[PDB]
């Protein structure tokens, strides 16, 4: 970091709200939804740490309807989906323990 | 010389790995004692994405359980 | 030395099947416990097998393969 | 791997291991290339002790001069169901 | 878009006289009641040809059988009058709007949702020939994917107003090419069904 050898620094702040609609949005391109589910009523259930979270939101509402057994992705299953991530980040930093053993 | 055999076949797995995919069959189970003899490539997704963890902690339901399968 | 005829790629196997010449030595008998990974395993391993179709037609891409790791 | 086949045709056999400090070491690698011929030779041992390849009227008695030298999962039971001291 | 077909499906049983005494008249019923309230005026006229050697008709400017097994038919000269205001004041409306998109431009999304409703209404009143052209329109601003398949089921769905299976097969060829295009499986359980 002395002088004249680094010039330009670039923060990554943690999404935004607007910032992690934009990502859950391109994730529904991959999957066959249902018309009427808002991702910017996600992306307000979701708050979100990284742009990793995003990511593991989608993949399981389709876990949820893989095991439904309908083509479909329902809205129900982004209030299971958004809470199970949640929940994964809590149980990684109350004694800090690794994603391995 | 003896390190360049063992690389050269993990070389190959990976590679028949990125073949296999987008086939019916089961992407390689494979297990480890530990997770320090994984190389950076190997545990990277698309390769390996599921990461199923085995806890000793486990809760006393499943104590119970696990006792008594073995009775 | 010349390519002069070719075999299948059945033949010239490392070491056949193991589960059509051989059957597994446990069922689920063993298995009480353990259910936090059953459910992470009948998604990965299993539901391809069944039917590989599942995942496309909604849209998710599959699951590629397994690590299992603890002592 | 060859030792174990001789010891299912030639009838309940009993495999003294010796005095092993030799493979016992743990996972090391940082230090020099005997520490993964040590890892080669011992993932073999565990496929053999416990798998579709089961064992019965083949016995191990192994035989050491310390044990905390070893690698846990030479310490695992049921591969090593009685642990006898001899004090 | 509901009455399109129901009022259709008791239209037909209507027709019949080779059905129940009772099952006609409760059918009769149906179809008179959504005449005057959802302004289906030509399609009506169109309706009173359709029997003829059938019996049931009992109306004032089209022909009659010496047999009136129904009297849940009639013609009335109200029906013709409100078409015509009805027709000019839904035509204005839109009109309108659609220029007030040339002006500022909103053309591409909205022109083409305001063609949309146009073949509605047309379709509405029971012209295959003149929502189809509306909803041609339509095509011509780029348009989402979904949104063009959408439009070319409806045009297709008119060829069953008037019970004319050619009609049907013809426009179903064009979806098969645009249903891979926008890929969903949502309005391909349409095309399920439609083709169905």
């Amino acid at each position: 970091l002395r002088p004249g050898r680094i010039d330009r620094k670039i923060e990554f702040p943690p999404p935004s709200v607007a910032a992690r609609a934009e990502i859950l949005r391109i994730h529904s391109r991959k999957m066959n939804l249902t018309r009427g589910i808002n991702l910017r009523k996600v992306a307000e259930k979701m708050n979100g740490c990284s742009g990793a979270d995003v990511k593991g939101v989608c993949t399981e509402a389709g876990m949820y309807a893989l095991r439904e057994r309908r083509i479909h992705v329902t809205q129900e299953d982004f209030e299971l989906a958004v809470g199970k991530v949640m929940n994964k980040n809590q149980e990684t930093a109350i004694s800090v323990a690794k994603l391995f053993k | 010389g003896s390190d360049r055999e063992v690389q050269r076949i993990l070389i190959e797995l990976l590679t028949q790995m990125d073949g296999f995919d987008q086939s019916t069959n089961v992407k390689v189970i494979m297990a480890t004692n530990r997770a320090d003899t994984l190389d950076p490539a190997l545990l990277r997704p698309g390769r390996l994405d599921r990461k199923i963890e085995f806890p000793s902690l486990r809760d006393r339901r499943e104590r119970r359980l696990i006792f008594g399968t073995i009775a | 030395n010349a390519l002069v005829d070719i075999l299948p790629p059945d033949s010239d196997s490392s070491i056949s099947v193991m589960g059509e010449n051989e059957k597994p030595d446990v069922t689920y008998a063993d298995v009480g416990g353990l259910d936090m990974q059953k459910q992470e395993i009948r998604e990965a391993v299993e539901l391809p097998l069944v039917q590989a179709d599942l995942y496309e037609q909604i849209g998710i891409d599959p699951p590629r393969g397994v690590l299992l790791y603890g002592p | 791997r060859e030792m174990f086949a001789y010891a299912k045709e030639h009838e309940p056999c009993i495999i003294f291991m010796d005095e092993v400090d030799a493979i016992g070491g743990r996972r090391f690698s940082e230090g020099t290339s005997a520490d993964r011929e040590i890892q080669r030779t011992l993932m073999e041992l565990l496929t053999q002790m416990d798998g579709f390849d089961n064992l019965g009227q083949t016995k191990i008695i192994m035989a050491t001069n310390r044990p905390d030298t070893l690698d846990p999962a030479l310490l695992r039971p049921g591969r090593l169901d009685r642990k006898v001291e001899i004090p | 878009r509901v009455p399109n077909y129901e009022v259709s499906e008791k239209a037909f049983l209507l027709t019949q006289s080779k059905v129940s005494i009772e099952q006609r008249k409760e059918a009769a019923e149906f179809v008179l009641a959504k005449i005057k309230e959802e302004e289906m005026a030509p399609y009506y006229k169109y309706l009173c040809e359709e029997y003829l050697v059938n019996n049931g008709q009992s109306d004032l400017e089209h022909d009659e059988k010496s047999d009136s097994l129904n009297e849940w038919i009639k013609f009335d000269q109200e029906l013709y009058n409100e078409l015509c205001k009805k027709n000019e004041s839904k035509i204005k409306e839109l009109n309108e709007k659609i220029q007030k998109l040339e002006e500022d431009d909103e053309g591409e999304l909205e022109q083409a949702q305001a063609w949309i409703n146009l073949g509605e209404y047309y379709a509405q009143i029971g012209d295959k020939d003149n929502a189809e052209k509306t909803l041609g329109k339509s095509l011509s601003k780029a348009i989402s994917t979904g949104a063009k398949i959408d439009v070319m089921l409806t045009i297709a769905r008119l060829g069953f107003f008037y019970n004319d299976q050619l009609y049907v097969k013809e426009k179903l060829e064009a979806v098969n090419s645009m249903i891979e295009k926008g890929g969903d499986w949502e309005r391909r359980n349409r095309y399920k069904t439609y083709y169905g």
